[PDB]
Formats: structure tokens, C-alpha cells, sequence
DNA sequence: CGCCGCGTCAGACTGCACACAATCTAAACCCTCCCCTTAGGGGAGGGTCAAGGC
RNA sequence: GCAG
DNA sequence: GCCTTGACCCTCCCCTAAGGGGAGGGTTTAGATTGTGTGCAGTCTGACGCGGCG
């Protein structure tokens, strides 16, 4: 799947597979080397389901980096949860 | 003939070009197999080279683990799934494994046909291809220019018999034994050579790695590097024979393109080397005429040239296609308004912003010539009415070097070391200005004393006692 | 060796005014690199301001 | 196009 | 006046989060097409030299 096909499979901008291949948060599987082109497979569809999920609850990239590649991780959650319990107060 | 009639390089180039009789749609197809029998021949020659398809399978062990996908390696199969290749490389690695062990000779002679006739199943793509081609046209031509200053190893020390040292060298190629003979001959010559017998050696033994290394010997190798030469100069002047009959469709496409800023002849060269690119990536069992194809890349290599060297400030190609919606638009916009669409009414038939369209409007201008006769007067150009801005005006130097004598005169007016500090803190008679503690450390002072002495000055400076030579410099 | 064809080489000097050239066509992908978005932080480099002693 |  | 001295202060460059937007570059396009045409200029005469050519 071409980084267009996936883009729209996903519903995201071109741009943001860029900078999250950049970041290093989610890396095609397998990178073309002369061109350069991007291709995924649906195991990156996979990650990008999950990567979705957890930004829609605020968290910010190098946390969601965290707590996709460090497990049994829930302190940095509670420590969200307390900052959004003190958004909502504020 | 004709010859000495005409220079014009086009009447030379039609004359020349017409010689070669067009195809027929079996002529194409013919002139591919004999391509593709060539491209096959070369990769059957160096599969006599093993290190090639252990390269190849260990490329598919990195495709086991993702390291690339099986289009990068492999592009068809003739006698795209993975589910096939699997078996293929199978097929390649139980060839390979059942001639490893091998070693008799006519025992071991047939194998590697074996090997190369099992490995011309692989359609490989031409990155793979061509790395294994120059990678073993590289080893055979390092070792082989090793032969040849072993020959002119020779030629340092003498002028020698060739044709006697020939029957010597080819065959035992571990020892001197053959070097051993040239003693045996002794004529005057092949005194001053076995002197050199020494530095002969770490040459004429390192090729002794490759004689394992490859797990041939250099003159099984040497026929196959021969019949590689066979193959890719067959493969050559069949594509050539394929170009050379094509050449009328390039004219054909490119008098379509005439008058937008190249030459006829740069077209159609440019028209030829898009179609020998059509005529390297042409695949004769897709059931289609070479021109549909050749079309493409022949239109391809015309417009990108006329994108790239046809405007004296070059613009891009993408601000070329964004010119060229515009003027397309724009003339259709006249047709239907009956009159010049305005820029803003040209924005919303297009879908860019409107001070986009007035900097794309402003763009397209090509340079007029310094030459062109005005009002065309002939014995008045251009150029000649256009003046040198860079210059400064001699009233304007003149007064540069009042200004310079009336601070020269200003600063005498003032102590050596407050004089010093304006000298040092602005450029004045220096190649330099300094900063407060460039001018400090050159007074071992810090930089507040330095900028009370300049504020002193300055305040002195603005005197009606010094200041009534200087306050003339600035207009009113 | 003498002749005819062909090519090349010239063709006043100053001034005003005017004013150039005008036709001529690809698209859909991808990549990298640069600059931009908030509301200011951080720091290098370089002046400046009252104070004080020599 | 014009002037001498 | 000659200096220092700590405290301020200015401009400017780069940085923040998560991408947007664009510029400027690459690449392939598979029905089949296979010899440039201006409705061109050609319109200047005389002297000289040189070279095919009988
Ligand atoms: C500098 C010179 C004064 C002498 C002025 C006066 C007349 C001007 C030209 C004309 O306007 C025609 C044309 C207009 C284009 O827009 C730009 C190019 C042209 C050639 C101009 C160039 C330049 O500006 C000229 C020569
Ligand atoms: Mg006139």
C-alpha cells in the first residue's frame, strides 16, 4: 500500500505519515531505497489504529511513544488523568 | 550521392536517417526476442559466477525478514505472488547445494550449465541485474589488468616476444613453472626479467585468492567474461537496430513541438533519447506495437526538455504546467467572454488565489534581446539606451572624499586617544570597526570607560566649535 | 591554362521622435527541504546607566 | 518618419 | 577628570507541538500514429579572388 492508498485507507494527510515516520512513531514496513517511496502493510494500519486511539485522549506524541514501547506504564496515564481532571476544573 | 550538396545539419540528419527501412509488427517482436536472448545470455554466462546467485538467495533471506519485498528482486517468472518464488528459490538452492560439493574434470562441467539453465527461470529487474553484471565485470577487469601489467611487468625490462610468452602463461597460473622456461630461453631480453621475478610475486600469487574465491579459475572465468561480452553486445546492437527504425516516430511527435522556444534538431534529439529509453523498457509480450509505448516516453523527453532549456531564466516544471493551465484557461475564457479575462475573473475560473495568478502573470515574460532595433531603426538598439545603475556619480565621489578630509580635519581636532577610540569604533582609516571590548582590549580598559570616552567625544563632536564643517554633509 | 560560377566584401556623419512581440498545450503520483503556525523562553553579542572609588 |  | 563595577537592557537567532503548505525535484504513463513545412523570401550592385572545368 502506497503511502496515498494507506493515507486514505487511515483518513489522515500524506503529511502526517511523513512526521510520524520522522518521529519515528510509526514506520512504514518497507521503504523503497532509490526513490525513497513509503510503502505499508495492514500491520501498520494496525499501529495506526491504535496511535489514533490513544491521541484522541489528549496524549502527547512522546507519551504515546512511551506508552506504546514501555508496558505496565498506567503511572503516566493517572498522571494524564490528573491533568485533565484539573483542565476541566480550569 | 547527394554528399556535399548541403551543411544543414537537419537535411543531413533526414538524408541519414531515411536509410533504415521501418518494422513490421513481427519485425519488433523479433528485434526483442533477439534483445531479450542477449539480456538472457548474460545472466546464463555469469551464473557460471556462484558468489551471483548466493548474493541472490541470501537478497531473498533478507526478504524473508522484511528487509525489501519480492518486487524489488523479481519480476516474473517465464519457462507477481510470493507464492510461487518460494519454490523458486527452492529450485535455484537445490541446484546450488548439489553443486557446492562437487569438485570432478568433466564431472563438475556440466553442473554449472545446469545451474545457469535453472537460473534463466528469474525475470530479474535490472537493478539486481546490472549489479551483478558490473560486479563481476569489475573483478575480472581488476584481475585482468593484473595480467596485463604482469605482461608489461615485462616491457620495463625489455622488449619481448609476445607470441612465446603467451604459450607460457595460460594454464598453470599457481608457480613459476612457466616462468621457469623463460630462463630456458635466454635470448637478452629474458636476462633482465627474472630480476623482477620477485615483485612479480605479490601480483602473480594474489590472484591466487581469486582462483578460490570464486571457486573457478581465471581462464574458465575469462571465457565466461568473453561470453558475457557476446551477450550484452548482442543485446546492443539489437537495440540499436530497434532505435535506428524508430527514428521517423520521434520526428513524427516532435514537428508537434516546434516553435515553442527549441530547435528542431534539439527536439528530436531529445525525442531520440526518450525513445532509446522506450526501447530499454519495451516488453514485446504485452501484445503491443512499439509505437504506443515509444509514444510516451518520446513525448515524455520532448516536453521535459522544452520545460528545462527553452526559457533563458529557467522556470520549474511545476511552475511550467501551472503557466500552461493558465494560458489554456485564459484562452478559453476569451472565447467564451468575448474579451481578455482580467486577473481576478481568472481566479475564480481557476481555483488559485488571485495574487497567485497576477505573480504567475508577471512570470512568463521572456527577456528581450539588448539587440532589438527600436522602432526598428537598425542604427538604434536596445542596449544602448540602458545605463550602468551601480555606479556612483562623481559629484557623489568627490564628495566621499571631502566628507573623508573634513572627519580627517574633525578628528585632528580632538586627543590622540579619543581620536584613537572613534578611529577603532567606526571603520574610519581602518579595514575594520570594533566592538566596546575589541577597542577595550586594545586599551587594557573595560568596555563602559570605552564607551564613556566615544560618548565624550561625540559630545565634543557636536560642538558648535568642530561641527559647522561636518552638519554641511547632511541635506536639508 | 584561360574562363565562368560563386562567395564575400563593402556601401557618409551628427542629431531629434518612436519605442518590444504579438501562435504554439500534461498528469498523477512520490520525495526532500524550507518556512510557517502559539506565546513567549533561552542565550550570545553587544550597549548603557547610575553608583562609586582613584 | 524627420532635420542639416 | 580616569577608571571600575554590578546591574540592566536591546536586538537577533533559534526553540517550542503537530503537522500545513508549498517549492522544486524525481518517476511512469502499453490501442495505434514512423521524413520539418512558413500560403517564408526570393528582389543589390560591383569588385575581387578562387576554384572547378573544358
Ligand atoms: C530606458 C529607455 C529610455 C531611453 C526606455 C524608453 C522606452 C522604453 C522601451 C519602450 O517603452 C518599449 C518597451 C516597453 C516594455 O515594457 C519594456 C521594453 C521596452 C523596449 C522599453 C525599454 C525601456 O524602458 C525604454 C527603452
Ligand atoms: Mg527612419
Amino acid at each position: 500500500s502506497q503511502i496515498g492508498l494507506f493515507s486514505k485507507i487511515c483518513r489522515v494527510t500524506i503529511k502526517t505519515l511523513h512526521y510520524y515516520n520522522k518521529i519515528g512513531l510509526l514506520v512504514p514496513a518497507y521503504i523503497n531505497p532509490d526513490n525513497g517511496y513509503r510503502f505499508y502493510t495492514s500491520d501498520q494500519l494496525m499501529k495506526f489504529h491504535q496511535i489514533a486511539s490513544l491521541r484522541q485522549l489528549g496524549f502527547t506524541i512522546t507519551e504515546i511513544v512511551t506508552l506504546t514501547q514501555d508496558e505496565n506504564s498506567c503511572h503516566i496515564i493517572e498522571r494524564r488523568r490528573l491533568e485533565i481532571q484539573k483542565q476541566i476544573r480550569d | 550521392s547527394e554528399i556535399g550538396r548541403t551543411t544543414d545539419p537537419v537535411r543531413m540528419y533526414m538524408r541519414e536517417m531515411g536509410t533504415v527501412e521501418l518494422l513490421t509488427r513481427e519485425g519488433e517482436i523479433d528485434i526483442a526476442k533477439r534483445i531479450e536472448d542477449g539480456i538472457n545470455q548474460v545472466q546464463c554466462s555469469v551464473a557460471e559466477y556462484p558468489e551471483a546467485i548466493t548474493y541472490l538467495l541470501e537478497q531473498y533471506d533478507r526478504v524473508e525478514a522484511e528487509e525489501a519485498r519480492l518486487s524489488d528482486l523479481i519480476t516474473g517468472f517465464v519457462d507477481i505472488d510470493p507464492e510461487l518464488a518460494r519454490e523458486k528459490f527452492a529450485e535455484l538452492r537445490a541446484q546450488y547445494v548439489v553443486t557446492r560439493d562437487t569438485i570432478k574434470h568433466a564431472t563438475a562441467q556440466e553442473e554449472i550449465l545446469k545451474l545457469s539453465e535453472v537460473f534463466k527461470q528469474f525475470r530479474l529487474v535490472p537493478k539486481q541485474f546490472d549489479y551483478l553484471v558490473n560486479s563481476m565485470r569489475v573483478m575480472m577487469d581488476r584481475v585482468r589488468t593484473q595480467e596485463r601489467l604482469i605482461m608489461k611487468l615485462c616491457v620495463e625490462q625489455c622488449k619481448m616476444p609476445k607470441k612465446n610468452f603467451i604459450t607460457l602463461f595460460t594454464g598453470n597460473e599457481t608457480s613459476d613453472t612457466w616462468f621457469n622456461a623463460a630462463i630456458a630461453m635466454n635470448k637478452p631480453w629474458s636476462e633482465k626479467l627474472h630480476d623482477v621475478s620477485e615483485e612479480v610475486h605479490r601480483a602473480l600469487q594474489k590472484l591466487q585468492q581469486i582462483e578460490e574465491e570464486t571457486g573457478l579459475t581465471i581462464e574458465q572465468v575469462k571465457d565466461i567474461n568473453r561470453r558475457m561480452s557476446i551477450g550484452e553486445a548482442k543485446a546492443r546492437r539489437a537495440k540499436k537496430e530497434m532505435v535506428e527504425a524508430n527514428l521517423r516516430l520521434v520526428i513524427s511527435i516532435a514537428k508537434k513541438y516546434t516553435n515553442r522556444g527549441l530547435q528542431f534538431l534539439d527536439l528530436i534529439q531529445e525525442g531520440n533519447i526518450g525513445l532509446m529509453k522506450a526501447v530499454d523498457k519495451f516488453e514485446y509480450r504485452r501484445g503491443y506495437k512499439f509505437s504506443t509505448y515509444a509514444t510516451w516516453w518520446i513525448r515524455q523527453a520532448i516536453t521535459r526538455s522544452i520545460a528545462d532549456q527553452a526559457r533563458t531564466i529557467r522556470i520549474p516544471v511545476h511552475m511550467i504546467e501551472t503557466i500552461n493551465k493558465l494560458n489554456r484557461i485564459s484562452r478559453q475564457m476569451l472565447q467564451e467572454m468575448g474579451r481578455e479575462p482580467t486577473p481576478e475573473e481568472l481566479a475564480e475560473r481557476m481555483l488559485m488565489p488571485e495574487d497567485k495568478i497576477r505573480k504567475v502573470l508577471k512570470i512568463a515574460k521572456e527577456p528581450i534581446s539588448m539587440e532589438t532595433p527600436i522602432g526598428d531603426d537598425e542604427d538604434s538598439h536596445l542596449g544602448d539606451f540602458i545605463e550602468d545603475t551601480t555606479l556612483e556619480l562623481p559629484l557623489d565621489s568627490a564628495t566621499t572624499e571631502s566628507l573623508r578630509a573634513a572627519t580627517h580635519d574633525v578628528l585632528a581636532g580632538l586627543t590622540a586617544r579619543e581620536a584613537k577610540v572613534l578611529r577603532m569604533r567606526f571603520g574610519i582609516d581602518m579595514n575594520t570597526d570594533y566592538t566596546l571590548e575589541e577597542v577595550g582590549k586594545q586599551f587594557d580598559v573595560t568596555r563602559e570607560r570605552i564607551r564613556q570616552i566615544e560618548a565624550k567625544a561625540l559630545r565634543k563632536l557636536r560642538h558648535p566649535s568642530r561641527s559647522e564643517v561636518l552638519r554641511s554633509f547632511l541635506d536639508d
